[PDB]
């Protein structure tokens, strides 16, 4: 169904179905378990305006 | 008829002569003389007074002459507003620029040329940060700058490294239908290359 | 009604000889409506000056531009603007002699000859829409384009450079016809234009009705010169209420009423054929002139000059020189905007105009304009008389008279503008 | 019933279906920001955007048809 929804490009429904209908807390779980394996899954986003490397809340 | 016309003629000629000589005290003399002649309304006369102040940079005197002509007169002719906005942008005073440009809304005059002048003079006066403020707030207001002004402002921003505004102006330029050329992307890349994040 | 032949525009309206906008023959719209043309809120009306589009209802303002017409691509004719000639209705069979003739045109000088070849072939191609539409094109005696004029008219044109350019155009067209309709051509070419008059007519129509646009045909972004059978009925204006636009998904030419503009029942729907061309260019190509032409020019050589910014403000003209417009804030019109673009003028950062020396300059330029008027043998209103009553409505001659009259009327408006500018400078 | 033809008309009007739908979402969220009437009963902001846009196309449809 994810493959079908993203085939339609209807990606805001896909976002709804995969996040707030139940970073997302399950990605928090993913990063926390890898961080528990002693791997830093580190999420950054780069300001287009300022090139500042904003670390995401993870 | 011809009496009033010749009085108007000679009085406004000696006023304009004082104004070109940047003598606003003289212009005030001729205002008083025309009031004594009963020629009380006259937009050209207060335009002469404002340009007499502006040519010597008397921002306060220019605003005083504006307050005179609005408070005890009639709507100013466009060159009055344009000249006082130019005196702002050439002096700095960008807040006064925006305040008067917003006050131009109430005359129904074309704001485009005055805003272009304000931006251009601010850039020429190296008042780039507030020039960016007035430009972006105009573009978000849906006004289109002249192409020369986009090109100059982008180039000067990128020389200043102000990509935070250069990219935004480039988006507004695209939204205005001026497609970004290799020059504009070269200007953006000149600053982007500095970030160390290729 | 997907058949029939010979529908025509009732000639009751072109009967002005004894001395105004009746509806066009309903079949004129029907032949389009049966072929997915749609007119929204507009009506074809038939004056002695031919067809026009007029709003049949008050149209409220809208936030986006509002559609007023849809013409489907299948009814159009197109030539590629650039060398590799292709036809997107693709009327012309592969290897038809028409392709050899059309190739023998200059890539950029003879686009009108190419369009004329297509127009004639589309009158020969049965059950092409223009087989029916050609009856509504102006015949050789009622077309305004000066390619149908002769020296009897051009003597009345009194504009030797434009006379020379019209003569060169006619020479070029007739030389092309003589070269490519010689007796050796197939019947399927000789029947297109068996005489010079048919070809010069076709070229005059191609010139007066050629729209050109950048368009997208599927994937291909391309430059086309094209004929659109209901957008070519729009009349010119330099203050147009409409513009043409292209939809590539369904290949529709929209005619769009401008965003934020209200329009009134009986208002003429007009477009800006070519923006920024002097009246002599509109005579050269289209075959008409307009007195409010805001790009017209005057051969001034005076060292007298007027304060441009004060000339603007006294007439409340606004915008940059490419942009000059007038607002509600009443004789000010396109001719005064042309004046601001044309008068010998000076400007300075803030310096005021000399109230005396500007009157001196006004007097000098007014006497220059007066001697320019004096270079014609007659005043404007003599041509107005020669148009409110006229011997035979000879369309090319009446067009030349309209040209001369417009120019004089213009210079008159220049005089009046300088007078009112001086008076209103107080 | 008919409203999807208007949708198709607007889909035919706009040069990118995804950009059109983005513009509709933008128009609806700015509508529900510039006006704070609840406007959530039998008529919906999406249908309102489609109605206003087809009215710009000149077509006689009422708000939310
Ligand atoms: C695009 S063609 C339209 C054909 C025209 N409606 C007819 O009856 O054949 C433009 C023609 O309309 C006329 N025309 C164009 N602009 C005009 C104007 N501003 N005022 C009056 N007539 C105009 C001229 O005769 C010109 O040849």
């Amino acid at each position: 169904e994810v493959w079908a929804l993203e085939g339609f490009g209807v990606a805001h429904i896909l976002q709804e179905m995969l996040t707030y209908k139940s970073a997302p807390e399950s990605f928090r779980l993913l990063v926390r378990e890898l961080r528990s394996l002693a791997l830093e899954l580190n999420h950054f986003l780069v300001s287009e305006k300022n090139f500042q490397i904003n670390r995401k809340e993870v | 008829s011809a009496l009033e016309r010749s009085l108007r003629l000679t009085f406004m000629d000696e006023l304009m002569e004082r104004a070109r000589n940047r003598d606003p005290s003289g212009v005030s003399e001729v205002i008083y003389d025309m009031i004594a002649a009963g020629l009380s309304p006259g937009p050209r006369s207060f335009h002469g007074l404002v340009v007499a102040h502006a040519l010597n940079g008397d921002e306060q005197g220019a605003m005083h002459s504006l307050r005179k002509e609005l408070g005890a007169g009639q709507r100013p002719l466009p060159e009055t507003m344009i000249a006082l906005v130019r005196l702002s942008g050439s002096k700095g005073n960008a807040q006064r620029g925006l305040e008067l440009l917003a006050a131009m809304e109430k005359l129904n005059y074309d704001i485009r040329q005055a805003w272009l002048i304000l931006v251009e003079e601010l850039v020429r006066t190296n008042h780039l940060e507030e020039a960016n403020k007035v430009f972006l707030k105009g573009a978000r207001g849906g006004m289109r700058a002249t192409d020369q002004l986009y090109d100059l402002m982008i180039e000067e921003d990128c020389k200043a490294g102000d990509h935070s505004n250069a990219l935004d102006i480039s988006y507004e330029m695209e939204a205005a239908g001026r497609f970004a050329t290799t020059f504009h992307f070269n200007c953006l890349l000149s600053v982007q290359a500095t970030c160390g994040i290729p | 009604a997907s058949l029939e032949t010979q529908p025509f525009p009732l000639f009751q309206s072109p009967a002005s000889e004894e001395s105004e906008l009746e509806s066009a023959d309903p079949d004129f719209y029907k032949i389009g409506y049966v072929r997915r043309v749609r007119a929204y809120g507009v009506e074809f009306k038939e004056g002695p000056d031919g067809f026009g589009i007029y709003a049949s209802k008050d149209i409220e303002p809208r936030r986006r531009a509002r559609v007023i017409m849809e013409i489907p691509h299948e009814l159009m004719i197109t030539i590629r603007q650039k060398h590799p000639w292709m036809f997107f209705p693709d009327i012309v069979p592969i290897g038809h002699p028409i392709f050899d003739i059309i190739n023998s045109t200059d890539p950029e000088r003879d686009w009108d000859l190419r369009l004329a070849c297509l127009l004639l072939f589309s009158f020969d191609r049965e059950d092409h829409f223009w087989r029916l539409y050609g009856d509504f094109l102006p015949a050789a005696d009622e077309c305004s384009s000066l390619l149908l004029a002769t020296e009897e008219d051009l003597a009345e044109l009194q504009d030797p450079q434009l006379v020379s350019t019209i003569r060169q155009q006619q020479k070029r067209v007739l030389e092309f016809w003589e070269k490519n309709w010689h007796s050796g051509v197939p019947l399927k070419i000789k029947r297109l234009a068996e005489d010079a008059e048919r070809f010069i007519w076709a070229v005059s129509i191609a010139q007066t009705r050629c729209i050109s646009m950048k368009t997208r045909i599927g994937a291909l972004v391309q430059d086309l010169n094209m004929m659109i059978p209901y957008a070519d009925m729009l009349n010119h204006s330099f203050e147009p209420n409409c513009f043409l636009h292209w939809r590539p998904k369904d290949r529709i030419l929209e005619v769009m009423s401008n965003a934020g503009q209200a329009i009134k029942k009986g208002e003429e729907m007009t477009i800006n054929y070519m923006p920024g061309q002097k009246n002599n260019m509109l005579m050269e190509r289209y075959g008409f002139s307009t007195p409010v032409n805001p790009w017209d020019a005057i051969p001034f050589s005076g060292d007298s000059r007027i304060h441009l910014n004060s000339f603007l403000s006294v007439f409340n003209i606004f915008g940059l020189p490419e942009e000059y417009y007038h607002d509600s804030e009443s004789f000010v019109d396109g001719a005064v905007i042309a004046a601001a673009r044309t008068l010998p003028t000076w400007s300075d950062i803030d310096l005021p105009p000399i109230p005396s020396a500007e009157r001196k300059a006004v007097k000098e330029l007014q006497d220059e304009c007066r001697k320019m008027l004096a270079e014609y043998p007659t005043t404007s209103e003599q041509d107005q008389k020669l148009l409110d009553s006229l011997s035979e409505a000879r369309t090319t001659f009446a067009t030349a008279v309209k040209y001369r009259m417009h120019r004089k009327m213009f210079i008159g408006k220049i005089i009046k503008a300088l007078d009112i500018y001086q008076e209103r400078l107080l | 019933k008919v409203m999807t033809m208007d949708i198709e008309r607007l889909l035919l009007s706009e040069d990118n279906r995804f950009e059109f739908v983005n513009s509709v979402a933008a128009e609806a969220t700015e509508y529900v920001e510039k006006n704070r009437d609840e406007y959530g009963g039998t008529k919906k902001a999406i249908f309102h955007v489609l109605s206003n846009r087809v009215n710009d196309l000149g077509f006689d449809r009422p708000e939310a048809y």
